């Protein structure tokens, strides 16, 4: 019953109630509604106060999307990329739970006004707005494997002037690509293709142009320049085997050059093997 | 109506949320010595609604470009601080009066008067043409404004400098939206056009023909030749010129002997 | 009901010992903001009960083999640590609150997840067929899980590589329970 409570004091009830909705647990007055989440505040609350509350509604709603997305992305079938994408997307959720703890401990001394809460959470309103946009654009068009590593390379190009959401989308793609770049160092420096889930750009079969064939969808779209030298590098390693490190960087092509240094040897062992 | 009640609503009109309602914020009793200062103080909100609409409306469509996104972003770091002032001010209310707000909010009536008049001078400008219309606000002299806008330009030149440092050292221009002043055509006479419209004001018209020539010199060195590899800003263009071009002749005289054909084309054909 | 009282019972529900009683730990007053976090906070205990029944039901019968022991005795080194965390959390109860627990116990909500779901994938497998199930779990990619299960495999596959290094250099296979893939005929 907030109608019987004064203005300057009832604010101390919303801030400690609103400090829980940002975690996922429901609240006392500002409740959540069943399922993109919609919220309900109060019939008898200051109209201006309700408008101010609405301003803090999106960060929570942008959090109830990433949390649901993280649990789902643990499926083994989703590929070895939609996995490490969900792990590196979890460390930020941990640091978002630390930022809500530091607020409640600062709320006990009463030093936390309603307006103060609105500012403090600004680094969180920008980050949990980036991840709630990838989590909703990776599931819209079903992506798994390379097509989930392309989206993290265009959504990192749009923020060319943010310099703050461009450090983030570089931290994800740097961690959501270690599994992919660990099956590649087996297909170039050797001939074996592990790829338990169907995600790699090169699949095999069972007279020699149908043995290994490029799959067009699962191309990282930043290796699209060398989609033919990769397939040609391992292929030469197998017609000899049955007879008898890479890291991702932006605006630096240390891996594009690293592939040419092995394909230029992959042929010199087979061509010499036939002469 | 008590004076304290006015101090309660004004704290909200500073944001857009409306006694004081919504172009002036006409207040609707109380004494005349109260209504006048309220209308004077509320004119900070009407400056807050206009800047907020531009960042919001253009944070919706995805066809505003790369430089445009930076300008919209550049208007939020200069708004969180306006969100910090509203915070500290409210705490004091839980004493301050109208005769006390005027001094508190005398400075953020200026920053909210350059920004609310910086987003109208550049309305339909996208790409580099926007980074050239937020630079035409530096010729002002006012030491408080020329040191504010000359920071948003620093956060609006980063994207323009990005491409340039790409189209000079690698020759691979990529912009789905047409922003860079070097327009390609899907190898010397055509496929390169100097866009007269998207040249930033802070680059002289001659400097814009030394980048279109360094980019072309490297793009042509890869495909056809079949080979693969402020004042400090002006020195960077010339450093990228007196090295790339001097190398283009070496690969064009040793791998193709361009000169040995001119002499041989005089002995026989002439 | 004070918030401190809830912090007193939750530190027990993390173990199996039950206001909070026993499949969800339905709590039974208090405000809605408290019941929700308790129900979503007392999930470690339910997971703990699941990872405890297996290492107690199969530590009873003597017909589980030699691999099924190094597995049932490697689910304990990953439980003493979960008993060290409960030690630390109890010393501070004398300050921590509900919203402070969520960050404390956000990581052991995952380890207590993989293990609680690693003992169901391998239910009736004994001998080497159990050391085969752990290998399937490695193909996950998640750098936190693939680094955990790839350690339990290094303990479960020690007895298997004990017969192998015996049946290769000495040719004397001995397993009263049929585990090794080399079956002899009397």
């Amino acid at each position: 019953l907030p109608g019987t409570l004064p203005l300057a004091s009832q604010e101390s009830a919303v801030v400690e109630d609103l400090l829980y909705v940002l975690v996922g647990v429901d609240g006392r007055y500002v409740s959540a509604q069943p399922l993109s989440r919609t919220f309900l505040v109060d019939p008898n609350l200051d109209l201006s106060i309700r408008e101010l509350v609405h301003r803090i509604l999106p960060v929570a709603a942008s959090y109830s999307a990433v949390t649901r997305f993280i649990e789902e992305k643990s499926s083994f079938e989703y590929g070895q990329v939609n996995h490490a994408l969900a792990a590196a997307m979890r460390t930020l959720v941990k640091e978002h739970l630390i930022l809500v703890s530091q607020l409640e401990q600062l709320h006990r001394q009463g030093l936390l006004s309603l307006q103060k809460l609105w500012f403090y959470i600004q680094p969180a309103m920008r980050t949990m707005d980036i991840l709630a946009s990838l989590a909703t654009s990776v599931d819209k068009g079903e992506c798994l494997g390379g097509s989930t590593l392309s989206l993290l390379h265009d959504r990192s190009f749009s923020y060319t002037g943010d310099s703050q959401a461009q450090e983030l989308c570089l931290y994800l793609t740097k961690a959501a690509s270690a599994p992919y770049f660990e099956v590649l160092e087996k297909w170039i420096y050797r001939g074996i293709i592990h790829d338990p889930y169907s995600e790699f750009m090169v699949e095999e079969h069972e007279y020699w142009d149908q043995r290994y064939t490029i799959v067009q969808q699962q191309i990282p779209s930043f290796l699209q320049k060398m989609a033919d030298k990769i397939l040609s590098t391992g292929k030469y390693l197998n017609v000899v085997r049955e007879c008898g490190e890479i890291i991702y960087t932006l605006k630096e092509r240390a891996y594009v050059e690293q592939i040419e240094k092995a394909f230029n040897y992959a042929s010199k062992v087979l061509l010499d093997f036939l002469m | 109506i008590t004076e304290a009640a006015l101090v309660r609503d004004i704290l909200y009109v500073f944001q857009g949320i409306d006694n004081i309602k919504m172009n002036c914020y006409k207040v609707e009793n109380l004494s005349r010595s109260l209504r006048d200062t309220a209308v004077r103080l509320s004119e900070l909100g009407w400056l807050h609604n206009k800047i907020r609409r531009y960042t919001d409306q253009r944070s919706l469509d995805r066809s505003f470009g790369l430089v445009g996104q930076s300008f919209c972003a550049a208007l939020h770091q200069e708004l969180r601080e306006y969100y910090r002032l509203l915070s500290v001010l409210h705490s004091q209310l839980q004493s301050l009066t109208l005769r006390r707000l005027l001094v508190w909010t005398y400075d953020p009536k200026i920053r909210l008067k350059t920004l609310a008049a910086l987003v109208d001078h550049c309305q339909g400008r996208k790409g580099g043409e926007l980074a050239s219309a937020v630079h035409a606000y530096t010729k002002t002299g006012d030491p408080y404004m020329r040191s504010l806008v000359q920071h948003i330009l620093s956060l609006v030149s980063h994207p323009v400098l990005s491409f340039l440092y790409r189209w000079i050292y690698d020759g691979e221009l990529e912009d789905t939206y047409h922003e860079f002043f070097v327009a390609s055509d899907p190898l010397w006479h055509d496929k390169y056009t100097l866009r007269k419209s998207m040249i930033p004001s802070f680059m002289t018209m001659d400097q814009s023909r030394k980048v279109l020539l360094i980019g072309k010199s490297i793009n042509f060195l890869h495909q056809v030749c079949h080979d693969q590899t402020e004042n400090a800003f002006q020195g960077k263009i010339d450093a990228a010129y007196f090295e790339t071009s001097k190398y283009l002749l070496d690969v064009l005289n040793k791998k193709y002997s361009l000169l040995d054909h001119m002499q041989a084309m005089r002995r026989y054909l002439l």
